[PDB]
């Protein structure tokens, strides 16, 4: 009676003291969700049920989730990831001709479905446009033209404020920027400043992807704070 | 040929239950005096979870309960004195369900790792791990101290043997994700609500489906038997709740309002079965009248959407959880 | 898969079902009989309320 | 004009108390407003409430009746409370500015930097330093002036005026105003720089598909505070440095213009979706 009540309070205090230590670790970690189009080469990106990985850059802890145990066209489980910092979307940009409705259109439909969601209404997306060397190799050779698959490409011009590389043939730059604009117009169509999209061009020999993720997360948090304080 | 016969058989089932509809439930209960106005107040508030809460299960003694959260914890409370008894950290941070054994010696857990874990309270360490599902677990209930039934996202349910960790029987027939299940008072039948807007009645001993109900038009989120055991209620994401009768093989009443457009997350009955409590996405709960389909109360003390709900065995209190990492006891 | 679906329909179709009036009467009688036990319908005194 | 001036002074008292009490109850009654940033706001609200409840009514009575009736001890108590409330309200704006600076410039370490215990320690330290510069040098008669008019004022029982030395009028002015001003300026320049830098990047990447807000917000925040408190803290030094150049009425007018600032803080730091629904609920 009298002794039993004191015993319960003793165990509660020890547990509540442990929960304070766990709260410090929980609040200092950033969670990321990794998605793919099915054959986008996202395993190479992470190489260099649910699968979890941990990494640290500049004394900041990141923790990324990859889902491979569930494969369906109705993502009922996606409402759990409404508190993550950002979503990483990996798409193969060199699969316009491949049909096995081509794969770029399916990837665009998936991106459009994810963007306009009731739960992911305040979450930014980091977009990786993988397989650039394959795209350049396919574009440079003839008999394979995006016009035969994307009729809108017949009236596209490379933007004046573009950033071509040193040795690129100007043919490939137009295709790259067309593919990027396809995602960008969907991103900006329904955006009200609550979240943005950060597209990048990625290859197989790239090694600075973790720096890109770090900088994009920093920008995401800074923009969130600026919008919160009515400064943006 | 094969497809043609199915359409002919479907009409026979529909016509069979059309002649039995002599009168409606609401027509019979027109002379019953209304229950009136029901007002409830919060008695306790439980704090300590670091993230949103998805699951909750009362104890058989109506004193202790368990809850789950996305931070990776499984806390057992003392609702009377508001004292934490246990805090089990989970290997995987993605949890969707939890259960509390009738004897009180075990607790189950599951989620996005396609695995159900059983913990030994009175010994806390992992006792068994059940594998074989190819989709995320949605619910789990203890039949006994040595057997448990689970539902997953691979459109199947299973009955497990805890001692050997092997599936005794498997239930198939759904086409979408199975979202919830509930056991009968005598533990011989159970019902399941899936994403194809259908509910089914299974036989644990034999392993065959008995009846199918398809009155809804969206994904079914929650399900619960009537205390008698001859009826059950469902809740979908079209802001409607429906009552189905096992013996009549058809639905009897619908609970909806023109000012509600959000989805429904959980349902539960009261001790006598007169009241029906349902949680919604508009951050608050509602109380219905089972025999009349009219509102009688509102519980609006939660900041974020309510994800779970439960009523004690003796019917003394109602517990609700929401995404603001808080539990509340309403009396 | 077609054969299995048709077989289930035939098994489920041949069942005996009672009219809605009997089920409604049974539910109403159960609710009327077990009404006094329900603590949520009528508030209990604070002397016998463990939460107050 | 007594009835006209008495009516206006009564309205100012009601506005200060009504706004500050509403903010205090909204934060305490609701669990969604219990934030580290809101502790500074509630400290500021408490300071302004005490100021508008104690300093203003007795000063209004003294101005209207033209005499002091509460004796030679309550006059010194009133002066001490006046200085304590003025000093501790300006110094909280500095804390809010530094909090926003740390939140925006260093986003990754913000959670580790600020903790409820640290916020409580900072608030207690601010209040302690505010109390060390008002009650201690006044109740110990270290601020007393030496001229014949000053001693004649001090030796009476119905006259309660303000006379001070060079050292006190300079040190108190510096501590109350000048350091927080430069700190706030340095903070809010960097905040504006970061905001405009982030704006340039969004419109490089997605300009063709689709800094007024930051400028307006910073302009309001700095302008109200400066226009309220700068002339008084200028004449405070000036009238001590040069004698017989400022009348006894300009001092009171500028001091009351500064007092009025206490009724504007809820209109500046309490405009958000989480506050405008809490006010509607109440
Ligand atoms: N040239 C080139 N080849 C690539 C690139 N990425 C992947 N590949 C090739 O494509 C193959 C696919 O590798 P993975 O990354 O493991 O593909 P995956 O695991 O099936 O990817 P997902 O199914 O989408 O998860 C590799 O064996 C590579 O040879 C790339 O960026 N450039
Ligand atoms: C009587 N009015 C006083 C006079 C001097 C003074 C004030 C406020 C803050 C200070 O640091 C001061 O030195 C005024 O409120």
């Amino acid at each position: 009676q009298r002794n039993e009540e004191k015993a319960q309070r003793e165990a509660n205090k020890k547990i509540e003291k442990q929960l304070q230590k766990d709260k410090q670790v929980y609040r200092a970690t950033h969670r990321l969700l990794l998605l793919g189009a099915g054959e986008s080469g996202k395993s190479t990106i992470v190489k260099q049920g649910i699968f979890e990985t941990k990494f640290q850059v500049d004394k900041v802890n990141f923790h990324m989730f990859d889902v491979g145990g569930q494969r369906d066209e109705r993502r009922k489980w996606i409402q759990c990831f409404n508190d993550v910092t950002a979503i990483i979307f990996v798409v193969a940009s060199s699969s316009y001709n491949m049909v096995i409705t081509n794969r770029l259109q399916e990837a665009l439909n998936l991106f459009k479905s994810i963007w306009n969601n009731r739960w992911l209404r305040t979450i930014s997306v980091i977009l990786f446009l993988n397989k650039q060397d394959l795209l350049a190799e396919k574009v440079l050779a003839g008999k394979s033209k995006i016009e035969d698959y994307f009729p809108e490409f017949a009236r596209y011009t490379t933007p004046e404020d573009a950033t071509p590389e040193p040795g690129e043939d100007p043919r490939v730059t137009r295709a790259k920027y067309f593919i990027r604009d396809e995602f960008l117009r969907i991103s900006t169509a329904s955006g009200d400043g609550r979240h943005y999209c950060y597209p990048h061009f990625t290859c197989a020999v790239d090694t600075e992807n973790i720096r890109r993720v770090f900088n994009d997360c920093r920008d995401i948090i800074q923009r969130m704070h600026l919008r919160q304080y009515e400064l943006l | 040929q094969l497809r043609q016969e199915a359409e002919q058989l479907k009409n026979q089932i529909r016509d069979a239950r059309k002649a039995c509809a002599d009168a409606t439930l609401s027509q019979i209960t027109n002379n019953i005096d209304p229950v009136g106005r029901i007002q409830m107040r919060t008695r306790r508030t439980l704090r300590g979870h670091l993230a949103k809460i998805y699951a909750m299960h009362w104890g058989t003694d109506s004193r202790l309960l368990v809850s789950a959260s996305q931070d990776g914890k499984l806390i057992i409370w003392d609702s009377y004195t508001t004292n934490k008894v246990h805090a089990i950290p989970l290997r995987s941070s993605w949890v969707m369900t939890c259960a509390y054994a009738p004897s009180g010696n075990y607790v189950a857990c599951g989620g996005l790792d396609n695995i159900c874990s059983i913990y030994n309270l009175k010994t806390v360490r992992v006792s068994r791990e059940l594998a074989g599902h190819t989709g995320y677990l949605s619910c789990c209930r203890f039949l006994d101290d040595n057997q448990i039934v689970t539902s997953s996202g691979d459109t199947t349910c299973a009955l497990w043997d805890i001692e050997t960790g092997q599936q005794t029987t498997t239930f198939t027939g759904h086409t979408g994700d199975v979202m919830s299940l509930s056991l009968a008072p005598d533990t011989r039948l159970f019902v399941s609500g899936a994403c194809d807007a259908s509910a089914k009645l299974w036989d644990v001993r034999e392993g065959m489906c008995r009846q199918t109900f398809t009155g809804h038009e969206s994904d079914i989120n929650a399900i619960c038997f009537f205390p008698n055991g001859n009826a059950f209620a469902t809740g979908s994401d079209d802001a409607t709740c429906r009552l189905f009768d096992l013996r009549a093989d058809q639905e009897l009443m619908t609970y909806s309002h023109d000012n509600i457009i959000c989805g429904i997350t959980s349902v539960s009955f009261s001790k006598s079965g007169r009241l029906l409590l349902a949680g919604y996405d508009d951050f608050n709960c509602n109380v219905w009248d089972a025999l009349k389909a009219d509102r009688a109360g509102v519980l609006a003390g939660h900041d974020n959407r309510v994800s779970c709900l439960g009523v004690t065995d003796d019917g003394m209190a109602v517990a609700t959880g929401s995404w603001d990492s808080f539990l509340k006891i309403w009396n | 898969q077609a054969r299995k679906l048709v077989e289930q329909l035939k098994m489920e179709a041949n069942i005996d079902r009672i009219k809605v009036s009997k089920a409604a009467a049974d539910l109403m009688a159960y609710c009327e009989a077990h009404a006094k036990e329900d603590p949520l319908l009528t508030p209990v005194p604070a002397s016998e309320n463990p939460f107050r | 004009w007594v009835v006209g001036m008495g009516i206006v002074m009564s309205l100012i008292v009601l506005a200060i108390v009504f706004g500050n009490v509403l903010v205090i109850t909204a934060i305490a009654k609701f669990e969604r407003l219990q934030t580290v940033t809101n502790y500074f706001i509630t400290s500021l609200a408490c300071a302004d409430l005490v100021m508008g409840l104690a300093v203003v009514p007795f000063g209004a009575a003294h101005i209207l009746t033209k005499t002091w009736t509460f004796g030679n001890f309550w006059c010194e108590f009133w002066t001490s409370i006046d200085v304590l409330c003025v000093t501790a309200s300006i110094e909280t704006l500095c804390v809010i500015a530094v909090d926003r600076y740390f939140a925006i410039t260093s986003p990754f370490k913000y959670q580790s930097l600020l903790t409820k215990n640290k916020a409580r320690v900072i608030i207690l330290m601010v209040w302690i330093v505010s109390g060390l510069t008002s009650f201690l040098p006044i109740q110990m008669h270290w601020y007393r002036a030496t001229h014949q008019e000053a001693i004649n004022c001090y030796a009476e029982e119905t006259c309660c005026d303000f006379f001070t030395n060079q050292a006190y009028a300079i040190a108190s002015s510096i501590v109350s105003f000048y350091v927080p001003l430069v700190i706030m300026v340095f903070v809010y320049s960097r905040v504006f720089q970061e905001a405009k830098r982030q704006l340039q990047k969004i419109d490089k990447s997605e300009g063709r598909f689709h800094e007024h807000k930051a400028l307006k917000t910073l302009g309001i925040i700095m302008g109200t505070f400066t226009l309220c408190w700068l002339p008084f803290f200028i004449v405070n030094i000036v009238h001590v440095i040069q004698d017989n150049l400022i009348r006894k009425e300009v001092y009171i007018l500028l001091n009351w213009i500064g007092y009025v600032n206490s009724g504007f803080n809820p209109l500046i730091y309490c405009r958000s979706p989480d506050f405008r629904i809490a006010f509607q609920e109440l």
